[PDB]
This record gives C-alpha cells, sequence and structure tokens, in this order.
C-alpha cells in the first residue's frame, strides 16, 4: 500500500477475532422437540398405584 | 469546488549537494540533538511546523538571527513528502533530529530562516565557518512554455 501520496508501506495481513459460544448443555442432547400447530399447548398425567391385599 | 492536489518539487539531493567522505567514520559530517516537533500549543493532529532546509542552532532552537546558526536540519522525517508523522507524537514532546555540520556543499537558496526568510551574509560567514561551501552555482530547470 502507499503512505500519503508518495511513499510505500508493507502489509501484514489480517487479525481478526471472536468471542466465546458454549455448547456443553446443548451437545449432551439432553432436550426433545416438538413441532405443532397452535399457540397454546396442553399436557396430560396420569398417576396409579396399588392396594394392600387382606386375607378374609 | 476547486480540487484536491498536492504536489512534490523537491529532494534530499537538493540542499546537501556532495559531502567529504571520511574514512573512519561516515557519521563525521552530522551531530544529533533534540527538537521540539510539535508545537507546544498546538493540536496532536496540527502538522509539524519544521521543514527541510531550516537553520538550527546546537541547542535544537531554529534560529531567527545569524548568530544562532549552526547547522542545516536534513532529518528523514521532514524531507518533502514525508506528512505521515500526524498525530505521532505528543504536543511539546523533544525528538532526536539529525544536523549537518561539517564537509559539506550547500545550496545558497534552500538555507531559510526559522520563518522562512531567506540567509544574508552574516548567516553565510557563521556557517561557513564550520567548514561548508555555500555556493550559487546552479543550473536551474525550466519547463513547458520556456523556448529552448
Amino acid at each position: 500500500m502507499q503512505n500519503g501520496d508518495f511513499q510505500i508501506l508493507d502489509y501484514t495481513g489480517l487479525i481478526s477475532t471472536m468471542p466465546r459460544v458454549d455448547t456443553l448443555l446443548q451437545s449432551m442432547n439432553l432436550f426433545t422437540e416438538h413441532f405443532g400447530r397452535t399457540t397454546v399447548a396442553r399436557i396430560e398425567r396420569l398417576d396409579d398405584g396399588a392396594g394392600d391385599i387382606k386375607a378374609v | 469546488a476547486k480540487a484536491h492536489v498536492a504536489t512534490l518539487e523537491g529532494n534530499y539531493s537538493d540542499i546537501v549537494l556532495g559531502r567529504v567522505v571520511a574514512f573512519g567514520d561516515t557519521g563525521w559530517n552530522f551531530k544529533e540533538v533534540d527538537m521540539t516537533f510539535i508545537a507546544d500549543d498546538a493540536d496532536a493532529d496540527s502538522k509539524t511546523t519544521l521543514f527541510a532546509g531550516v537553520l538550527v542552532g546546537e541547542d535544537g532552537t531554529p534560529a531567527t538571527a545569524a548568530a544562532g546558526v549552526f547547522g542545516v536540519l536534513v532529518d528523514r522525517k521532514v524531507l518533502p513528502g514525508v506528512d505521515h508523522y500526524i498525530g505521532v507524537f505528543e504536543p511539546g514532546e523533544k525528538v532526536p533530529m539529525v544536523l549537518a555540520v561539517r564537509g559539506l556543499t550547500l545550496n545558497q537558496l534552500k538555507l531559510k530562516y526559522a520563518d522562512g526568510t531567506a540567509i544574508d551574509a552574516a548567516g553565510i560567514q557563521a556557517l561557513e565557518a564550520q567548514g561548508n561551501q555555500v555556493t550559487d552555482k546552479i543550473v536551474g530547470t525550466q519547463f513547458i512554455g520556456s523556448v529552448l
């Protein structure tokens, strides 16, 4: 490259940096994905157990 | 809108027309002094007021009188065309400069006092004492419109 209007300079290439991007949690694949249609979602839960049978 | 234009019409060889080359040390002709490159009060981006060929005393102060003539500033930082050093020096900074003192052939016309005014006979006598040959024998040049 030129310097001022009559001299020259040496060019030493570019230097670039970027910040961190952490993907440890994402990499573990813990989460699942579901794709739907509406903006309101429902979930259902069912609880079941057992009984203590006596003698007769 | 006029136009953005720059011009360069001078060289280093047109100030020191020739030397006496020493065998023991090539620096025998030069002395180094400390000079106020950018005026104390001028802003950081102001260009330096020094111009090659000015007559400066041994203490780094440009001479406004014939007595304080000690050498001709021929530093490579103030030669024609070298404008890069803008804002590179703190206002009021003192930076070393190279002066040419002994054993030279010096052009009469390019020597100038601190304020551009040419040098008188007293200046010529004062500078010659260091052992320099101030001469007027320059052919010059003619351009374009001067028939030959």
